[PDB]
């Protein structure tokens, strides 16, 4: 646990920071240094956007990737005696796969969203550039999240159900059901990008 | 020089495949096709008149593709000559 | 007018209510299903009943969604500094119940899925267990809209 | 360079219509005259399908070529 | 199950069978597969020179089959390749024709009719000047003005855009809407093949509850998705494009029936109408699947002649529902995969050009002559170790992907047993 | 003449209280399911009866609620600055206390309803452990009361 | 005139004190459970006896409590910065002490418990100890209340 | 006009695309590698049949060099803020999703070797899996090519 060790050390030490730094500025009257207004707003809307599209397709390929090898290797480890499962259980994969489409068009959906300003001063920017960059950012977060839980999720209930149609012929058909149901989350999630880049509009 | 068919086999099979596809981008720089422009090596001062500099080095390109497509040709006839040894 | 800044902490709510409770709706069906799954070849019988815990833990991304699906119809870009805060403790609070609805779901799900494959009785108990797991998140849910809808 | 739209698409519509429609019709019989009908067929719709959305994509264009100013050069002496 | 398999059909039978075997007496997807295989591998292998790189090969293999078929060897993966050696061949036809289509040959175009797209109306009609061409780094083109652009070019894209620095902008639509297009009328092909499996099977029941519900569905849904592709195709132009509405937004308000009083304008008149009357419809289909056959196969089965258990019959139905109605979404969704490794291929070939032989070309020296002898080679190889090999073997695992799960679930049950006689 | 980010503490507040009280929750009703379920395949009547641990983390979880709710309705969006951290402070404090009687209901039902399966004597004993648990939360919710309700 | 944060160090004060008074009585008393679980399986007449940890450990959480409503109590608009700086200090004594006291006693008595099981003359010298861990908490209190009632 | 360090972040997108797919591509070629150093022992006539995943692999890392070259030959000196993180996001995209394909791709061809080894019908089956996860790369590389030509 040394790297564990280090990233727990890492965690501690900035977080013990944090608060004596928060501690600082509250009581020395120096709050108004601590302008979360001055972030969120001189931070350009194009780091947001960017950061946002390419988490939505990155983690859902991340997702993809993490239920396709865990489904995976207990595919091919269970069909060297039974190798019929590689013929049915590609299913699994199927859905994995699934996420990080999901991950692309949500991506696509959210890149159409883009446009630059020729503008620098806040009040210049808006409302509707702010917004646009914090909602395609919220969205590429949620898309992408949703589409790693999702795929991580698909990939151990398709290891299970590998695992178990390598025994019992008559199982999987049974057990793909919970694959559906860990696929829907996925669907959500998109859903939610959709409605949060519904009416964004930089320019 | 006697070597294994299978290394003559590739050597003539890539042979026929540069001495076609080289002959055809040679006719093609010397037709002056736009398509090839990003490859054609001129410079700034290639635009101050007309396109006849232009030109001229399209026609520089497709000489050097023909030279290469007769180096091809020369490779194919001794991968050919290694067949008929074997 | 109001900041520019005010729709972040309204995104974020939604990004939160939906990515959490994602996380917790996933845990359960994947914990559920990995019981399920490992339990069918000694009693292929049962799958279907279940089946019951991974819906409850779908029901859990369901919450989510729904207090996602507010905080994205309610969220303009001049929403003011109040109702982003609102919007963001609903997601978060939505989420993070969600999330440890899930856990809930996940855990009590597989046990008891491996314990009526060992003792069928146990059926019914899991469910009530379920239940008291699921009502978590449906806590959630409700606090979510209370602070969403003010 | 007035590429009409009436030229290419009778003519590939009755092109891949007499093959996909007429051709059935030729075929010798034989034990391989219902694949060699379904081949004629399909190659008709997929070919006829990919043309149609070839053209059209480009038949009213939304907006024109990008073209670097070295290639706007050439192609205003080359091209028509 | 017995197919009276032939030599040229042996390999898309193999293809076809891989996923399961057909039930007795069932639409054979081969016939079908034997042309749609092909022509999905070239949707995404779409590529002149590669095509016929493809195309020579395979012809090699067929003429010198009879050799090969004596002389056996162990080598699992040529023996996979020769035993396609039919799919292969139709696969660089079709590749053939696809790339004449991208006007692609080598990640080059061809401009055998000429372009549309002139760029003297611009200096003649336009305001442009040698100064705006000194001025401006890429410009840009616009059709508006009369005379720029001269119609669609008669078969395939038209060359320019291999140039137009603008090419990726309107490949990436052209590709994504060919890829919806297909992956759509493929389904519905499908669909339409269950129902003739219906039909045969003589299971009514299906065909009113299950397969008519399913095709309204789809194309109510799905179906008008293509509709109003091509019917943008058809009507906006560039006079019309500032208020040109983009058919995402449109689709996803007409699920959300968010249809709003601004932002883009409806693509025709009663939209509104005609597309709620449309999701109303597709909504429901799913009621018209899930709640129906389950109750007469009850009537039927349990209060006529009086094991049949309502419970598992409707769970068993829901399920199938549920399947059925996300699958049309996410497989819509998978056919995308066709215009992703369309352009992935277009931008690795692409980049291999212009980093292996524009090195060779891109020389002032005649000297240069002997420099392309040496890159060739190695442009060759590539061509053949990435391209032709890697690229070409997942374009045809992904074709074949898309028969088994996209098109087949459809129609196609394979729970049946190979015929092995002795 | 308040912050307009002065009602984020109180929203902090809320969520706090919905959140780690749910979580709290969830832990216990995670380790007595599978406590039970453990000990459900060789004593099947006693499911019903070791039902007590969930039930008593599930009130947790209403402890934190009914604060949340509370903050939720003592919300405005004028809120003073000092009623804004009064309301941090008391969904902080039963969040948390919630958490810590949620790890505790947790373990101790998970213990004792393993050994109950052994020692039918304990089970009262259990009991009494287990509200001394709950109070811990129920003083969080006093707390917060007092503190939300100034 | 005074800072409007004052009001925050005085509500984590009180929420300090509820919170890790309660998480240190919530160790104390899931430990203590596992103990008397563990070792009411031999020696069922030891359930009741064996209690005395968990009071022990639930005394701590009162401390707490106790600190908590004494600055749920103080609070007011006008608190002078410094006056919010005694009571956050007090309560981080109160519920730091009683997070340690508890640690100790959920150690102490988890060991005295299932020693007594096989030695009953231990009982008399577990009490003790555990009076020696309790005190600590006892400690804090004070402080507590000598940094409150200033 | 622009701000002077507008050209850092598409660099580092570039770079991130070269480095994050290379450690893909690395960890690939380790995996199937060490399993193909497994599988060789008993089954060496396998060695060029099992060297698949180790070229797929090396796709990966194709895809990001390509993207890198892509926006490597992009960057001007007046990259404004908007084309400079269009190409970090495509950057983003590229690498990670040329990481995880990676992994997954060294994963299954680490199982699929041996697996090959044991049971010969598996080889077909195995790389049915492996382009899948090839292309997950590729789904990021497509996306950067949406974005860096935005
Ligand atoms: C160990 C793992 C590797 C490290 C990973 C984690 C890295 C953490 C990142 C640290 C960055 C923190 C932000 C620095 C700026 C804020 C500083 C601040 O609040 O003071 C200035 C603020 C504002 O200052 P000011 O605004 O009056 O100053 C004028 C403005 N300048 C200076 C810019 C011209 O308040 C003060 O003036 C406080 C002065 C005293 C300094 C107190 C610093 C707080 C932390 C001190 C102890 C260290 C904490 C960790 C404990 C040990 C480890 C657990
Ligand atoms: C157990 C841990 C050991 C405790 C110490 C931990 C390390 C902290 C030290 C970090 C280095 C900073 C040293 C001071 C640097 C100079 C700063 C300066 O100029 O100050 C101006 C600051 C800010 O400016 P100002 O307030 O002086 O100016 C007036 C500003 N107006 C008008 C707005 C009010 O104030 C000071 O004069 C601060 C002097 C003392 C600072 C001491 C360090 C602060 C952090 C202490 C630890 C906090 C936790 C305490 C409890 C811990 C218990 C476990
Ligand atoms: C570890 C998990 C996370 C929790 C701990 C860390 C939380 C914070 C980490 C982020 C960095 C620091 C953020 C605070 C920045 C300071 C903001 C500021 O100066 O404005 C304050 C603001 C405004 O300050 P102001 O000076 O503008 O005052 C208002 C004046 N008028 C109205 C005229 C404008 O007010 C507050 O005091 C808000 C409370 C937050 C600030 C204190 C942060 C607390 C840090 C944790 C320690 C808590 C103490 C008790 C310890 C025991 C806990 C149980
Ligand atoms: C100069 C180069 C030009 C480019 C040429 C190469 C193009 C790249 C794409 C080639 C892919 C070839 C695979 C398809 C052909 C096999 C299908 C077929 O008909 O056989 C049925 C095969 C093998 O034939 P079979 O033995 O089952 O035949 C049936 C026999 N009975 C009835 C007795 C059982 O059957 C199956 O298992 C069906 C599923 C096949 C799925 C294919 C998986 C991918 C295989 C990868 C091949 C190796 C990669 C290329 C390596 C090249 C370097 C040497
Ligand atoms: C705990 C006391 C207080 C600590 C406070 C200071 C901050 C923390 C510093 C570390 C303190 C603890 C000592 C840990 C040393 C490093 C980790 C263990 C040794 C180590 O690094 O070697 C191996 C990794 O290789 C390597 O050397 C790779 C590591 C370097 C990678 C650098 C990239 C990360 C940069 C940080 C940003 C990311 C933030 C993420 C949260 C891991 O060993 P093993 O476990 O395999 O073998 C078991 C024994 N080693
Ligand atoms: C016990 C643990 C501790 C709990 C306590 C909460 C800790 C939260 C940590 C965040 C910091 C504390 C919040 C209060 C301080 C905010 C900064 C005030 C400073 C200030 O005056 O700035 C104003 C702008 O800030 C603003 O108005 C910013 C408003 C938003 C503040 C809150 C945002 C925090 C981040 C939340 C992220 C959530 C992520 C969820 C996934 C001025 O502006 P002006 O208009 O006067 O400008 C005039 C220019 N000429
Ligand atoms: C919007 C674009 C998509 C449109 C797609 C649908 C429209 C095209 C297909 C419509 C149906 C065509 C006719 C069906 C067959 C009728 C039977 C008579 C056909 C005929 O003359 O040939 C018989 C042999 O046909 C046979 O053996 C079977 C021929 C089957 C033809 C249809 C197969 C192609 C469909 C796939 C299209 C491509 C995919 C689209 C993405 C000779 O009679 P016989 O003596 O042989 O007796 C029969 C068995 N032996
Ligand atoms: C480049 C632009 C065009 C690209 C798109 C079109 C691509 C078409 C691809 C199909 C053409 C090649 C067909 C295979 C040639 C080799 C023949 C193999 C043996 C053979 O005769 O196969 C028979 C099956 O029918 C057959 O072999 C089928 C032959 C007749 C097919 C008719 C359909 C062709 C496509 C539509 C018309 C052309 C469009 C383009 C102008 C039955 O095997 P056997 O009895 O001989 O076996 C003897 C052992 N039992
Ligand atoms: C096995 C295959 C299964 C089927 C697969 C196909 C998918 C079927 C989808 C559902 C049924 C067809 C589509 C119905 C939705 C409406 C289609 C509108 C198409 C469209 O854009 O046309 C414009 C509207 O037409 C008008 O202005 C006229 C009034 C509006 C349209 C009325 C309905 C037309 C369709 C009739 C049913 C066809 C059924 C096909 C299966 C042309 O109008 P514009 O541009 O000139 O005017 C505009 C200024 N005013
Ligand atoms: C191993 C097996 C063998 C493999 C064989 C592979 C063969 C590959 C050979 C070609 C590769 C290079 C592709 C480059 C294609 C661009 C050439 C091009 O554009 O052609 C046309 C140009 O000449 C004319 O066009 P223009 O002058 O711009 O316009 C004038 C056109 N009007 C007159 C019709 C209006
Ligand atoms: O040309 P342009 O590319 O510039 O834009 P356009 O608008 O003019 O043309 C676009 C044409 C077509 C719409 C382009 C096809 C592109 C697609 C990205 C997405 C295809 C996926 C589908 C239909 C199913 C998955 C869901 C997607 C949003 C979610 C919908 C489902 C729910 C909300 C439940
Ligand atoms: C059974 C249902 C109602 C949920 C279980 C928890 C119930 C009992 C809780 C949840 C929220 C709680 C409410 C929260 C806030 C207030 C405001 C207060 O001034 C009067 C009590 C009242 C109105 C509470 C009554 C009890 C309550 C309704
Ligand atoms: C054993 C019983 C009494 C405790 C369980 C119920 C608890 C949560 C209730 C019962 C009576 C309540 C008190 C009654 C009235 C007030 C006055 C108000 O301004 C602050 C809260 C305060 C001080 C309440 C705190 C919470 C309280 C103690
Ligand atoms: C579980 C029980 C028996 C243990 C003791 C807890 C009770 C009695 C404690 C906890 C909080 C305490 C209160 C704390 C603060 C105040 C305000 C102070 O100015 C006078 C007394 C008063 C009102 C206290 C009375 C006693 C009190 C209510
Ligand atoms: C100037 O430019 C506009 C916009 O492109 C064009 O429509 C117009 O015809 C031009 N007018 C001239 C050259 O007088």
């Amino acid at each position: 646990t040394g790297l564990e060790l280090l990233y727990l050390g890492i965690f501690v030490a900035f977080w013990a920071c944090m608060i004596v730094v928060g501690i600082c500025y509250t009581i020395f009257d120096l709050g108004f240094r601590f302008d979360v207004a001055w972030f969120l707003t001189e931070t350009s809307p194009f780091m947001w956007s960017n950061l946002g599209i390419g988490l939505a397709i990155s983690l859902s390929v991340v997702g993809a990737a993490w239920g396709i090898y865990i489904t995976g290797s207990s595919i091919i480890g269970g069909g060297v005696k039974a190798p019929r499962i590689k013929t049915k259980n590609l299913v699994s994969i199927i859905f994995c796969e699934a996420v990080a489409i999901y991950g692309i068009i949500m991506a696509i959906v959210i890149s159409n969203m883009a446009e630059p300003f020729s503008a620098t001063d806040p009040k210049a920017i808006g409302h509707r550039n702010y917004h646009a960059g914090y909602s395609m950012f919220g969205a590429g977060l949620t898309v992408g999240l949703s589409n790693l839980f999702c795929g991580v999720c698909v990939g151990i209930v398709g290891s299970g159900a590998a695992l178990a149609d390598a025994q019992n012929p008559s199982l999987f058909v049974k057990i793909l059901i919970v694959e559906i149901f860990g696929s829907a989350i996925g669907l959500f999630g998109v859903i939610v990008a959709i409605l949060q880049t519904s009416r964004v509009k930089m320019g | 020089l006697c070597c294994g068919p299978k290394l003559a086999a590739c050597g003539i099979v890539l042979s026929a495949w540069g001495v076609i596809m080289l002959i055809m981008l040679g006719i093609f720089f010397n037709v002056h096709s736009a398509v090839l422009i990003e490859d054609v090596p001129f410079t700034e001062k290639d635009f101050e008149n007309g396109p006849q500099n232009i030109y001229n080095l399209y026609e520089q390109v497709s000489y050097n593709c023909f030279i290469a497509a007769g180096l091809y040709l020369l490779l194919g006839g001794f991968s050919f000559c290694q067949v008929r040894l074997n | 007018n109001n900041p520019e800044y005010s729709s972040f902490f309204g995104v974020m709510g939604a990004s939160s209510a939906m990515v959490f409770s994602a996380m917790g709706a996933a845990y359960g069906t994947a914990k559920s299903g990995t019981g399920i799954a490992a339990m069918s070849v000694m009693r292929p019988e049962l799958i279907m009943k279940s089946i019951i815990p991974v819906v409850m833990a779908g029901i859990i991304a369901i919450y989510g969604l729904v207090v996602a699906v507010l905080i994205a119809n309610s969220l303009t870009d001049g929403i003011t500094l109040y109702r982003s805060f609102l919007q963001l403790g609903a997601g978060l609070s939505v989420g993070l119940s969600g999330l440890a609805a899930g856990f809930a779901i996940g855990i009590v799900g597989d046990a008891g899925v491996r314990g009526t494959a060992q003792q069928p009785r146990l059926f019914v108990g899991m469910i009530l267990i379920l239940i008291f797991a699921e009502v978590l998140g449906l806590y959630g849910l409700i606090v979510a809209l209370i602070l969403s809808t003010k | 360079t007035a590429h009409s739209f009436a030229l290419p698409v009778i003519i590939f519509t009755t092109f891949w219509g007499l093959i996909g429609i007429a051709g059935p019709w030729f075929v010798p019989k034989g034990p391989n005259r219902g694949v060699i009908i379904t081949m004629l067929v399909a190659t008709a719709v997929c070919c006829y399908l990919f043309w149609l959305i070839a053209i059209l994509a480009q038949l009213n264009p939304l907006f024109g070529p990008q073209l670097k100013n070295e290639t706007i050069w050439y192609v205003r002496f080359l091209w028509e | 199950t017995y197919n009276k398999t032939n030599k040229f059909t042996h390999g898309f039978q193999n293809i076809v069978d891989a996923y399961g075997i057909g039930t007795y007496r069932e639409i054979n997807p081969a016939p079908y597969t034997v042309i749609t295989f092909p022509f999905l591998f070239a949707v995404m292998f779409g590529d002149f020179g590669h095509g016929i790189l493809m195309t020579l090969f395979a012809v090699w293999m067929v003429l010198r089959e009879s050799r090969i078929l004596s002389q056996k060897n162990e080598n699992e993966m040529f023996s996979m390749v020769f035993s396609g050696r039919y799919i292969i061949l139709l696969m660089g036809l079709f590749s053939i024709y696809t790339g004449l289509i991208y006007n692609d040959c080598f990640s080059k175009s061809l401009n055998i009719f000429g372009s549309s797209w002139s760029v003297r109306p611009m200096f003649t009609i336009g305001n442009w000047t040698e100064e705006t061409l000194l001025g401006s780094s890429v410009l840009q083109l616009n059709p508006a003005i009369p005379g720029v652009f001269g119609g669609p070019y008669p078969f395939g894209i038209d060359p320019i855009w291999n140039i137009a620095t603008n090419k990726l902008t309107f490949l990436n639509s052209f590709k994504m809407k060919m890829s919806v297009i297909l992956g759509i009328i493929h389904m519905l092909f499908g669909v339409s093949l269950s129902l003739f499996n219906h039909i045969y099977f003589k299971k009514p029941l299906n065909i009113y509850f299950g397969f008519i519900p399913e095709i309204i569905f789809m194309s109510s849904l799905f179906g008008y998705l293509v509709i109003l592709i091509f019917y943008k195709w058809t009507a906006y132009d560039a006079h019309s494009s500032r208020n040109a509405p983009s058919l995402l937004i449109h689709f996803i308000n007409m699920f959300l029936f968010s249809y709003p009083e601004s932002g883009n304008a409806m693509l025709y008149s009663g939209q509104k109408g005609i597309q709620c009357f449309l999701i109303v419809v597709a909504m429901l289909c799913v009621p018209w699947m899930l709640l129906f056959k389950p109750l007469i196969l009850r009537h039927q089965y349990l209060r006529k002649k009086h094991v049949f258990d309502f419970g598992d019959t409707m769970v068993h139905q829901a399920i199938h529902t549920i399947e059925y109605c996300l699958g049309c979404i996410s497989n819509t969704a998978s056919y995308l995969r066709l215009w992703a490794l369309s352009l992935a291929h277009a931008q690795l070939s692409e980049v291999l050009w212009t980093m292996v032989i524009h090195i060779g070309l891109h020389v002032r020296s005649l000297a240069g002559g002997l420099g392309l002898f040496f890159i060739f080679a190695a442009f060759a190889t590539l061509t053949v170790a990435i391209l032709l090999i890697m690229e070409g073997l997942s374009a045809f695992l992904h074709a074949l992907r898309l028969h088994w799960v996209e098109f087949q679930n459809k129609f196609y049950t394979g729970t049946g047993f190979k015929f092995l006689p002795f």
